[PDB]
């Protein structure tokens, strides 16, 4: 909802509007463009933003994800979701890889898991378990 | 020779 | 690499095909060879082909075979069962062997090829822009050897010698500058234009074997038939020509290209500047000469002190005495464990980061991340399974692993498409 | 102007190509993998069937095609394709040597039926549509000599 | 870096022609008509923001003069402009309509957007609880305001003329109003 | 500095004579190497006297389309006055742009506006129908001439109507009538051209290009 | 000759390569249209043989299983090899080819003995004093057909 | 190499006659008529008729040898129009596109320098 409001030199014309319509009588009678269109519009964007900074090959939440399932405490994991904001939380569950063996997605439930245990941040602890299986 |  | 050569038969093979001569009748077997020379040329009883076939073909041939594992597979005579494990990992780097194990579709082609693994990888991708004419080059004189004389060997440091062996390795590399296989390649296609009659002095000017070139002349002939027959449906239709053996000399794209076709076969011995991955960690400078600079391979493990990973490059190597700064990834044929002081490192030419990418992509040593968030860093998601983003790779070890030690490299532009549950690299933007 | 070759177990078209001109004359050697294609430009277009290229573009008559013989005989290499226009020519060309052997002139109106035999020397018989056949012996060499014409009182559509 | 409303950013570098300063770089905004009426800028991110007298705004990355994004405020001149601490949300203003936004760039997110009544307002209405409370102008629109946020719910256009009452029944779920245009 | 002042290039490139001799496969079957890897048409029309002029002014826009889009080779002859076209074999690349051409020198050449005739090159299904008042009506004299009169109506509006109910252009050369546009549409021109040669009074004629100008557009 | 290549319904014994078994092994893991397989020449040993007797002796346990289920519905295969030389204790000793050795069976030919020569200096150009010797042989030795040992087939011709 | 043969069209106001044949006329070589490609009389002189015609004797042409034409178009003529109709340039256009070279073209309409009285009479006619 918050998105914001919105020749050839040789034309390919026949039919009716072109007066033949013998053609049509004896039964001779752009998605794709379009859908063709679309990765133009998108393999513009990449050319666009050349942004060539040195990025980590791990964000701060996987990297607590995957410590705590190493030390099982992911209190360090919780308090950084909490702090969040909702923006973050949604592209943060939305990434969670999603291939066999489900490691961080089951190091996301033994988190929630363990949070709802402290019987603090109820609330958001119950929403973003709602985002992930959304 | 041109490698030359 | 393995060679089919002609070579003494054994002691029992000779016994056998003498009693074929008597086995109508009585006969007389007679050996060209003398019998002195027969007892210590022959070996008692003929080496195991298994033996003979490289270890790397063994299972190439058996995944050719879609054997669910090697170790499974019932044998007579044992290769240990971790080398086969290196074969496996080792083809999979290459692109040739899925992370399921399965035989990729170049997979089965490098296993029609009669040669190595690894140097089947350059036949496949050889016939680039052009390019097909001289990765036969480069790879013929791979695997003969290298036909020049250091100056260490010949004594020369007579002086003047050491002038004229300098502009002797200086015409060399007019090719490439920071490469040393490509140099070779200006060398050995340039006796190609050079006259039969002139061929001795030039080959002596540049302190150059007289027979080993012959060799590399009739290997690339026989490898261009090998490769002409492969990629071709017409594999004996095709007729080796002397001018297909004639090459036209490469543009700066067809280096770059050129470049990319040496990482792709060795991919595994690549290896970047020790300082490059840990800045600061070891004290480098300009004063450092290149033998002092280290290196340290992605694939290698990571060791408890720095400097046993560290490898360095050879004196030999134009990159040593060019005095400038070597570039950050560097990539060898093989490393050379003499010298305990420092490991010696014979480089063939320097690959740049986003290009190393580009053998990872076919290979699975890639390891990608998660698309990033940040100013204009927004991912398209055209449909629902597919997406363009950037995303930062690591190359070899990721992150996570620290048993190994591998390098990050910068983040490109890639389409992102879903499958089991895993984006794949369909081609980088 | 689109040749397509089907394969019958696969029940499927294997290859598809475009000829120069219209070809009403084709023709299939005894072993079955080669394939002789006779345009009305004059134009002949041998087409390997197994993988689907042209082994042979060879462009020497001015009429249309009018025949086409294939001689040959498994593992060998004396194989010989002889084409025949309706000008009344016919050629004997060689797929080894990539050249043409023979020439022949003495038919009037079209040539329709062309065979080759081994000779225990290769025996070319041309019949056309002048109601006459021709016998001709040749080998690799320069020879070509006439040895009988044969009035056979109809119009030779094969021979 | 000087704007001009004419549409014109002048890069000025102190340089060798014995030093002083030359416009080494100029920018032109090509806005058919519109004036430039607010500028800032970020030196941190190197952000620009325009904001335009025809009612629309453009972002900007200097010195490249890569155009990150350009949206419509309105018809209405963009009276005000400025830039976060951190540089990620930008707050814009316009004085016709009592116009004050605030854009997340980064995400292309809006964080507050909310307009005022354009005349006086006539009636006030609270909820049955006092979580909400509704009110009416003479323009004729009724806007559904939330006590603890303090922001615009929702906003009702469907009445032509003012509206003059407005009230809830006992249960709170429903809402009546009365207006100037003959309706109910 | 200031007075105001404080206190790899990664490459963006990535990759993706006959033989005389002869090879037997193991199945005997022969095995050879890969061999080696618009016609020139003219046409010739004939201007009158009257287009000379015509031509020569608007010329400038006559070969422009000729020989960039169509491809075409163009010469108009002094010494017969005509305009002759040519195909380029190594540059013409659509069969259709001699004739095609032809045809559009042919529509300006029988008196049509430079910019309808572009419609000819701009489509491919505009035709060009002719037809003769006597070969309506035997009209001489001055019943010949009101009936000319009659076609073309005070300031020109009778062929107007005609042209923009129909979709079509009409050339009044005399007592010669050529009508342009869609087979289906100049057959619509036509029917009420022969109405007023025959006699229908323009007003009522107008009144049939009513009915039948909204019947083209629901269509 | 070869892997596509198909032979006549009707044949009952069949020649073909070690490769060749590899690719029609490969189409049926089970071989039940093979009752027996035949191993021949094992004393080279050669691998692409070497990978067939692996999986040979792998199919040979699914045909006992499936024989040791029933033996009507279910073929047994029998393996069978052939070495020139005696030496196929290597392949007896290995576990992988199976548990238990089988009986190994000898077969002794009527041989005439073999007298031994040798020159006295190796020839490089080994092909040119080969025919030389070969014309010698005919010199002085009665009629008897010779049978004769080059690496190359381009040597063989010339 | 270059044999010519000889496309006349004759286009009417109900149907189009393609007709090739030789250089003296004597000998038809291919006829086609709108009537045989169309499943309606209304559409017997329409231009897809007359493209449809022109594509089959091209075809034969391609058969028989010819690969050059000579076009003469003409119309009903006598003591009818004298400009052949839209039919009978569609059938040139084909032609054109089956890739037989043209090699001139002539209109050869009946022109009467005298003509009998039309059949139309004193009101006139094609009301």
């Amino acid at each position: 909802r918050s998105k914001p409001k919105e020749l050839p030199f040789f034309l390919q014309l026949s039919g009716e509007k072109v007066g033949d319509e013998a053609s049509v009588r004896e039964g001779i009678a752009h998605r794709r463009d379009q859908e063709a269109q679309k990765k133009l519009d998108a393999e513009e964007q990449m050319n666009k933003f050349k942004v060539t900074g040195r990025l980590g090959f791990e964000s701060h939440f996987t990297k607590q994800l995957r410590e705590g399932s190493q030390s099982k405490d992911y209190s360090s994991l919780l308090a950084t979701l909490i702090n969040f904001s909702p923006a973050a939380v949604d592209l943060e569950i939305r990434s969670l890889n999603s291939f066999e063996p489900f490691d961080e997605i089951v190091w996301f439930i033994d988190a929630l898991t363990q949070g709802l245990k402290s019987n603090k941040n109820f609330e958001l602890y119950e929403t973003f378990m709602s985002l992930l299986f959304k | 020779n041109p490698w030359l | 690499v393995q060679s089919f050569e002609v070579g003494w038969v054994s002691k029992a093979s000779a016994n056998q095909r003498s009693g074929r001569a008597g086995r109508t009748g009585p006969g007389h077997c007679y050996r060209l060879y003398s019998s002195a020379v027969f007892e210590h040329d022959f070996e008692q009883f003929s080496k195991p082909e298994i033996l003979r076939m490289p270890v790397e073909s063994i299972v190439l041939q058996m995944k050719s075979m879609a054997i669910h594992n090697i170790i499974n597979f019932p044998f007579p005579t044992p290769p240990d069962r971790v080398a086969l494990s290196k074969a496996i990992q080792l083809l999979q780097y290459l692109g040739a062997l899925d992370n399921k194990e399965m035989i990729t579709e170049d997979g089965k082609k490098m296993s029609l090829f009669p040669l190595s693994p690894r140097f089947s990888k350059m036949l496949l991708v050889s016939d680039e822009k052009a390019c097909l004419p001289y990765i036969v080059a480069i790879v013929s004189a791979l695997s003969v050897g290298d036909p020049f004389i250091n100056e260490f060997e010949l004594g020369i440091n007579k002086k003047e010698l050491r002038s004229k062996f300098y502009k002797s390795r200086s015409q060399f590399s007019k090719l490439d500058k920071f490469s040393d296989v490509f140099r070779l390649l200006s060398v050995v296609s340039a006796m190609d234009y050079v006259p039969k009659e002139q061929k001795e002095i030039f080959m002596k000017k540049n302190f150059l074997r007289g027979k080993l070139m012959e060799e590399i002349v009739k290997l690339r002939k026989q490898l261009m038939y090998i490769i002409k027959s492969n990629t071709s449906k017409e594999n004996i239709a095709v007729v080796i020509r002397n001018e297909d053996l004639k090459s036209d000399i490469p543009s700066v794209i067809q280096i770059k290209l050129l470049k990319q076709m040496i990482c792709a076969g060795f991919v595994d011995h690549v290896a970047v500047r020790a300082d490059v991955l840990f800045p600061d960690d070891a004290k480098i400078t300009n004063r450092t000469s290149i033998i002092n600079i280290p290196y340290i391979p992605v694939l290698a493990t990571r060791t408890p002190n720095i400097e046993d990973c560290f490898v360095y490059i050879h004196p030999t190597s134009i990159l040593n005495n060019l005095g400038e700064m070597p570039p950050k990834y560097m990539l060898y044929y093989s490393l050379h464990l003499g010298g305990n002081n420092k490991t010696r490192m014979n480089t063939l030419c320097d690959i740049a980061s986003t290009p190393l990418a580009n053998i990872a992509r076919k290979g699975l040593l890639l390891t990608y991340s998660k698309p990033l968030t940040g100013q204009g860093l927004k991912t398209v998601n055209l449909s629902p399974t597919e997406r363009y983003c950037y995303v930062v790779p690591r190359f070899g070890s990721t992150v996570d692993n620290d048993l190994k030690i591998g390098w990050d490299l910068n983040p490109i532009a890639v389409h992102q498409k879903k499958q089991k549950g895993q984006w794949t690299v369909i081609k980088f933007i | 102007q689109l040749l397509k070759i089907f394969h019958l177990k696969t029940g499927k078209v294997v290859r598809s190509m475009k000829i120069s001109s219209p070809s009403y004359i084709l023709d299939a050697d005894s072993t079955s993998t080669l394939l002789a294609v006779g345009g009305t430009d004059g134009s002949i277009i041998v087409v390997d069937i197994e993988n689907g290229y042209i082994t042979h573009s060879f462009k020497g008559h001015g009429g249309t095609i009018s025949s086409l013989k294939f001689y040959g005989q498994l593992n060998s290499k004396i194989w010989l394709l002889a084409s025949g226009d309706t000008n009344g020519m016919v050629k004997v060309w060689d797929l080894v040597k990539r050249k043409c052997l023979h020439t022949l002139q003495e038919h009037t109106s079209a040539v329709r039926g062309l065979d080759i035999i081994e000779v225990p020397s290769l025996n070319l018989l041309s019949g056309g549509r002048d109601d006459i056949i021709n016998l001709w012996d040749f080998n690799m060499k320069k020879k070509c000599k006439l040895l009988k014409t044969l009035p056979v009182n109809q119009q030779v559509e094969s021979c | 870096y000087t704007v001009s409303k004419d549409g014109a950013v002048f890069v000025w570098e102190f340089t060798k022609r014995k030093y002083s300063w030359r416009i080494t770089k100029k920018h032109f905004f090509y806005a058919n008509q519109a004036k430039v009426k607010c500028v800032t800028f970020h030196p941190a991110t190197r952000l620009l923001a325009v904001g335009f007298t025809s009612g629309e705004f453009r972002l900007y990355d200097l010195p490249d003069f890569t155009l990150i994004q350009q949206l419509s405020m309105g018809q209405n001149p963009v009276n005000t402009v400025s830039v976060n601490q951190t540089g990620e949300w930008l707050a814009f203003g316009s004085s016709k309509l009592g116009q004050l936004l605030v854009y997340e760039w980064q995400s292309e997110s809006y964080i507050l957007k909310q307009q005022g009544h354009f005349d006086s307002t006539n009636s006030l209405a609270y909820s049955p609880d006092g979580s909400r409370v509704v009110t009416a102008s003479e323009d004729g629109k009724i806007k559904v305001w939330d006590i603890t946020s303090g922001f615009c719910l929702a906003t009702f256009e469907e009445h032509t003329s003012s509206v003059t009452a407005v009230q809830f029944a006992k249960r709170g779920q429903v809402m009546f109003s009365s207006s100037l245009d003959g309706t109910v | 500095v200031a007075p105001t002042a404080l206190k790899d290039d990664d490459d963006d490139v990535l990759l993706d004579h006959e033989s005389k001799t002869v090879v037997v496969d193991d199945q005997g079957k022969p095995r050879f190497t890969s061999a080696s890897k618009i016609k020139f048409e003219s046409r010739k029309i004939m201007v009158p006297p009257h287009r000379m002029t015509p031509l020569r002014n608007s010329w400038t826009k006559i070969y422009p389309p000729l020989v960039e889009h169509l491809k075409l080779q163009v010469r108009m002859n002094l010494k017969t006055k005509s305009v002759e076209l040519r195909t380029n074999p190594k540059f013409t690349t659509d069969p259709g742009a001699l004739q095609k051409g032809a045809d559009f020198i042919k529509a300006f050449t029988l008196g049509f506006d430079l910019d309808d005739s572009i419609a000819l090159l701009r489509l491919d299904d505009l035709y060009i129908e002719t037809f003769e008042v006597k070969d309506v009506k035997t009209l001489t004299g001055d019943h010949l001439s009101r009936a000319i009169g009659r076609i073309a109506g005070k300031d020109g509006k009778t062929k107007f109507a005609i042209e923009n109910a129909t979709r079509t252009r009409i050339v009044l050369a005399d007592s010669k009538i050529h009508i342009l546009g869609g087979f289906t549409h100049i057959r619509m021109a036509r029917e009420s051209v022969v109405s007023l040669i025959l006699g229908s009074p323009p007003g009522k004629v107008y009144g049939n290009l009513r009915t039948v100008a909204s019947r083209l557009k629901e269509r | 000759i070869r892997f596509d290549s198909t032979a006549k319904e009707d044949t009952k014994v069949k020649f073909m390569t070690d490769g060749v078994l590899l690719r029609e092994m490969m189409h049926d893991f089970k071989l039940t249209k093979y009752s027996s397989i035949i191993i021949d020449e094992a004393h080279e040993r050669n691998i692409n043989t070497d990978i067939l007797i692996g999986m040979l002796s792998r199919c040979v346990r699914l045909r006992a299983k499936l024989h040791k289920e029933n033996p009507i519905e279910h073929k047994k295969l029998k393996l069978i090899i052939m070495s020139a030389t005696l030496r196929v204790s290597d392949f007896s000793e290995n576990k992988t080819l199976f548990p238990i050795a089988p009986p190994v069976l000898q077969v002794d030919a009527r041989q005439f003995p073999v007298s031994i020569h040798f020159n006295r200096r190796t020839a490089f150009n080994y092909t040119d004093e080969a025919f030389r010797k070969t014309c010698k042989i005919h010199q002085k030795l009665p009629p008897g057909a010779i049978l004769v040992f080059l690496t190359g087939q381009q040597e063989i011709t010339h | 190499s270059q044999v010519f043969g000889v496309a006349r069209i004759y286009a009417s106001f109900n149907d189009t006659f393609v007709h090739v044949t030789d250089l003296s006329g004597k000998e038809t070589i291919a006829r086609v008529t709108g009537g045989m490609k169309v499943k309606a009389d209304r559409d017997e002189s329409s231009p897809y008729a007359a493209m449809l015609a022109a594509q089959d004797v091209a075809a034969k042409c391609k058969e028989v040898g010819i690969t050059a034409v000579h076009v003469k178009i003409r119309a009903t003529g006598g003591t009818r129009t004298k400009t052949p109709g839209p039919g009978g340039q569609a059938a040139l256009r084909a032609l054109a596109r089956s890739g037989l070279r043209i090699g001139r073209i002539e209109d050869v309409t009946p022109v009467p320098s005298d003509s009998t009285r039309k059949k139309g009479g004193r009101r006139g006619r094609r009301l």
